[PDB]
RNA sequence: ACGAGACUCUGGCAUGCUAACUAGUUACGCGACCAACUUCUUAGAGGGACAAGUGGCGUU
């Protein structure tokens, strides 16, 4: 009876091993059964890296001047016809869920060289969580001009969202831009 | 001579255990001593299935205790701290019932007559009073006074007679009767500190603690010096078997258990968890509280856990 | 500190040629009682109560006569 | 392009006319453990483990 | 005799008047689920169905909820319901079914017992606020 | 940055001295003795001075610091530049001796020793490092 | 010896303490079965944090 929101549960998602708890982590108190657990994810560095990308995800959205950072919007949109989708699907969506998303991830960023020279750059990664969300805040600009000026709004793309947050493997759009501008500056391998 | 075997372990606090005050009369208030405005009971059951029950948190206290004692009937405890307050506690209401703030300084300890005459408390004007319950100036000493801080004033633990055997930190050790209160012999230039003086049951003798360790023995009559008995570090606890001629102190890691008669330790086994780290530093032991005559024993250390054995005695 | 461990005077002097200002700055001792000076001392003046002399024998022993 | 994990041991320093790379040394767990550097970015704290994607991309030092 | 120590976070707070009587538990001053704001009704959800009817079946509250402000009042109704299940243990059965419930509570959620201690920062020297300056000309 | 002022340091220092016996490991025993054995007329300064009492006591529980002069590990080393062998290290039976210091001995009247063993002298003199 | 620190003021924390007829209340209480030795607010002699504990780097 520890079971995991109302429906999920920790007792039968097991990959037996101990090493791949990088995207999700439901072992201990950070469990959430709903994100709105208030916070500031920019007191210290390494702590917007410790967010659970579930709330980074839905939070980053807070963006523009006028929306941004009210959690009352977020903890809307991530109820609002979740509440639904949950009565309305009843089989798995892990598959899209997980399959586009959370392995569309690139493999390399890069960075500046020398002092000076504005015409290539020098190939190198991350530890996957700043690369990944990096793919992602971008990702947000890209679910944003999606919604923004655009047909497909905001607090109904939920959906997608659980895309862009489950577990591993490719179809996103953002990160394609992300892997072109990948091959580009891995040319310097 | 002592044989004893550790028989199990004990799990879940929040307070490590600070001083020990029993009453044979009563045995159905058992008490603990605190750092977290908290104070614990115990009670007695000498299981191996069941060797402690939490079940009820004695509150209320602000500061953290210096010397907690209780009277000749185990009805009330007196917790006063290091401010000059105090906390009066009776199991027949549950709740505080005399609370009493009237000591300016920065007082240390404080204790009960065992007749319930009078109130001793140490003050830094370098005077010792004697007051009563109704606020009533009784007899105030201003000549050959203690050159420092006066510690606290001790009884008699059991059912006999009250005589006063008054102790500092200044190394100066007095014992009045309750008529001449007379001062009779004087000696200064101690190499270590005193941390209490205690009361023997057969009215003979009155050990002391301090970071030297070494016993102060004198007589009632006059300050004849008779014996010095060793230590190790700072004492904090000196108490004789309640029937028998023994002492027993915890000035440290092990048990330092004298015989009058042979006045060094027997025999030291003892049983220490094992650490996986080269660099944890084990806990410090302070007192040893028998549970009722000497066959049991337990103790208290700074890893939330409580150690007890079983012991034989012979 | 220098609130009540220092107390400051400023006067003018007007001579012929014009004014001078004059300025008289006194740090006050530590002194507990006697209002001469302020009753708390520095806050990074920290204080040890002074041992005296010990040379004793190795063991008491009484003496009488 | 094999996915080793290696862990951080040591942290060096930036570089450029500004400051925009981050210098970390990363130490191989299972191919016969030596020491490799590499430049990095973003948050990698003290001692977490870098994936390597490639065994031959190096920190250009100074 | 005065066991209280109620139910608050930041601005809000939750007279905890816990006594023992017939065994029902009054929330909100209101049904359940209705709240008329309706952003944050789940959180108040988790425990009361995680712990158990038998629980709480003695426990009868009484509480003054006041106080403007979401996170305020919302996340205190969850501090109150675990310090009053806390001191009710603690005073009337024992500690060890305390400590065991306190446990599954509070390890469900750390932020019960913190709050967070920002507040708005003095206006300072030649300036519109706290840190930003008056534009300098040269 | 942490770094603790000559203030806190030398008050730890002359506490450590003065006061050894009473001071422990523990940061609130150690706050609790430094609070009655000195004026020390800040709550803050007090408690940085019993943090750094406690770090110099687990300091001196692994050997001797410079700075603070117990009397107990003094006593200990005064106690080691004391000690005395059984039998000198200079009462050797036999000392080797080299040619050269024999025919000096010689010529010092100290010829008919008999604890004397001459050795054979190195062959090579080379004893000079190489240059470069 | 100054300056730096310490210091003063200010925030942030009390199943603690000192008590309020301007906040706050218990089954011989009504206007209703069809004088709680004081805690939310206020403010005091105090407490609390020290790189203190652990791990790793540092003529350790």
């Amino acid at each position: 009876d520890i079971k995991l929101f109302g429906k999920w549960s920790t007792d039968d998602v097991q990959i037996n091993d101990i090493s791949l708890q990088d995207y999700i982590a439901v072992k201990e108190k950070y469990a959430k059964y709903l994100p709105h657990s208030a916070g500031r994810y920019a007191a210290k560095r390494f702590r917007k890296a410790q967010c659970p990308i579930v709330e980074r995800l839905t939070n980053s959205m807070m963006m523009h001047g006028r929306n941004n950072g009210k959690k009352l919007m977020t903890v809307r949109i991530v109820k609002h016809a979740f509440e639904i989708i949950h009565l309305l699907t009843g089989e798995n969506p892990l598959q899209v869920l997980v399959n586009a998303i959370i392995n569309s991830g690139p493999r390399e960023d890069s960075t500046r060289i020398g002092r000076a020279g504005t015409v290539r750059r020098q190939a190198v990664d991350v530890s996957p969580l700043r690369r990944v969300n990096q793919a992602i805040w971008l990702l947000c600009t890209g679910a944003r001009e999606a919604a923004f000026r655009n047909i497909k709004t905001i607090a109904e793309c939920l959906a997608d969202e659980l895309i862009n947050a489950a577990k591993g493997s490719s179809n996103s759009y953002a990160i394609k831009k992300k892997d072109e501008l990948e091959r580009v500056a891995k040319s310097n391998r | 001579t002592e044989q004893m075997t550790l028989r199990g372990t004990l799990k879940g606090h929040n307070g490590w255990v600070t001083q020990i005050a029993t009453t044979p009369q009563f045995p159905d208030m058992i008490l603990s001593a605190s750092r977290d405005k908290t104070i614990i009971m115990w009670k007695l059951t000498r299981d191996e299935t069941n060797y402690g029950i939490p079940q009820r948190a004695l509150r209320g206290h602000s500061h953290f205790v210096s010397d907690v004692v209780i009277s000749s009937d185990g009805q009330f405890a007196l917790s006063g701290s290091w401010d000059g307050t105090l906390r009066l506690w009776d199991l027949t209401t549950g709740t505080t019932t005399r609370r009493f703030v009237g000591h300016t300084k920065d007082v240390l300890s404080v204790a009960f007559s065992s007749d319930n005459r009078q109130i001793v408390s140490g003050s830094r004007d370098k005077t010792i009073k004697l007051w009563n319950t109704l606020g009533v100036c009784k007899y105030t000493v201003q000549d050959e006074s203690h050159s420092e801080w006066v510690s606290c004033v001790r009884f008699s633990p059991n059912s006999s007679n009250p005589i006063i055997v008054s102790c500092g930190w200044d190394k100066l050790v007095k014992v009045w009767n309750l008529a001449n209160c007379k001062l009779k012999t004087n000696h200064i230039g101690h190499t270590g500190y005193l941390n209490t003086v205690t009361v023997s049951p057969d009215g003979s003798l009155c050990a002391s603690g301090g970071k030297d360790g070494q016993a102060m023995l004198w007589d009632l009559n006059e300050g004849k010096h008779l014996y010095t008995l060793d230590g190790g570090d700072i004492i904090n606890a000196l108490c004789f078997s309640p029937n028998r001629y023994w002492l027993c102190a915890a000035t440290g890691p092990s048990i330092k258990i004298w015989d009058l008669e042979g006045k060094i330790i027997v025999d030291e086994l003892k049983q220490e968890v094992i650490s996986t780290s080269s660099k944890a530093e084990p806990p410090q032991c302070t007192s040893l509280a028998w549970s009722a005559d000497g066959q049991t024993l337990f103790a208290g250390y700074t890893d939330n856990l409580v150690r007890v054995w079983q012991v034989t005695i012979g | 500190p220098v609130n009540y461990y220092v107390d400051t005077a400023v006067r003018h002097v007007l001579l012929r040629q014009g004014v001078l200002g004059i300025k008289v700055k006194i740090m006050l001792p530590w002194d507990p009682t006697g209002k001469i000076g302020p009753k708390k001392p520095l806050p990074d003046h920290v204080s040890i109560v002074e041992p005296k002399d010990e040379i004793l024998p190795t063991t008491p022993i009484s003496e009488q006569k | 392009q094999p996915i080793k994990l290696a862990r951080v041991t040591k942290v060096l320093g930036r570089t450029g006319s500004q400051g925009q790379c981050t210098q970390v040394r990363v130490e191989f767990m299972d191919d016969t453990s030596r020491s490799i550097i590499r430049n990095v970015k973003g948050p990698v704290r003290e001692g977490d483990v870098l994936t390597l994607l490639e065994s031959e991309r190096e920190a250009r030092r100074l | 005799q005065s066991v209280q120590v109620f139910g608050r976070k930041k601005t809000a707070t939750a007279v905890a008047h816990c006594k023992r009587g017939n065994g029902l538990i009054k929330v909100n001053g209101r049904p359940l689920e209705m709240i008329e704001p309706r952003t944050l009704q789940y959180k108040l959800l988790e425990p009361v169905l995680l712990l158990g009817k038998e629980r709480f079946a003695g426990v009868d509250i009484r509480v003054r909820v006041k106080g403007g402000g979401h996170v305020a009042q919302i996340y205190a109704i969850r501090q109150s319901i675990s310090k009053a299940l806390v001191a009710y243990y603690q005073k009337y059965v024992d500690e060890a079914s305390k400590k065991e419930i306190k446990d599954i509570l509070i390890q469900y959620d750390r932020t019960l017992l913190v709050a967070d201690p920002r507040r708005c920062e003095s206006k300072k020297f030649g300036g519109p606020g706290a840190r930003a300056r008056y534009q300098k000309s040269y | 940055g942490r770094v603790r002022t000559k203030t806190v340091k030398k008050a730890a220092r002359v506490i450590i001295e003065k006061y050894y016996t009473r001071l422990g490991n523990d940061f609130h025993t150690n706050k609790r003795v430094c609070e009655e054995i000195a004026i020390i007329p800040s709550k803050k300064l007090r408690n940085k001075i019993a943090g750094y009492v406690t770090h110099l006591m687990k300091r001196i529980q692994r050997g001797p610091v410079r700075g603070i002069s117990i009397k107990l590990q003094e006593e200990e080393r005064e106690r080691r530049d004391n000690y005395v062998p059984e039998v000198s290290a200079l009462d050797q039976e036999i000392i080797e001796v080299d040619p050269d210091t024999k025919e000096m001995l010689k010529l010092l009247d100290f010829g008919s020793l008999s604890n004397l063993q001459v050795t054979q002298p190195t062959v090579g003199m080379n004893f000079k490092t190489p240059r470069g």
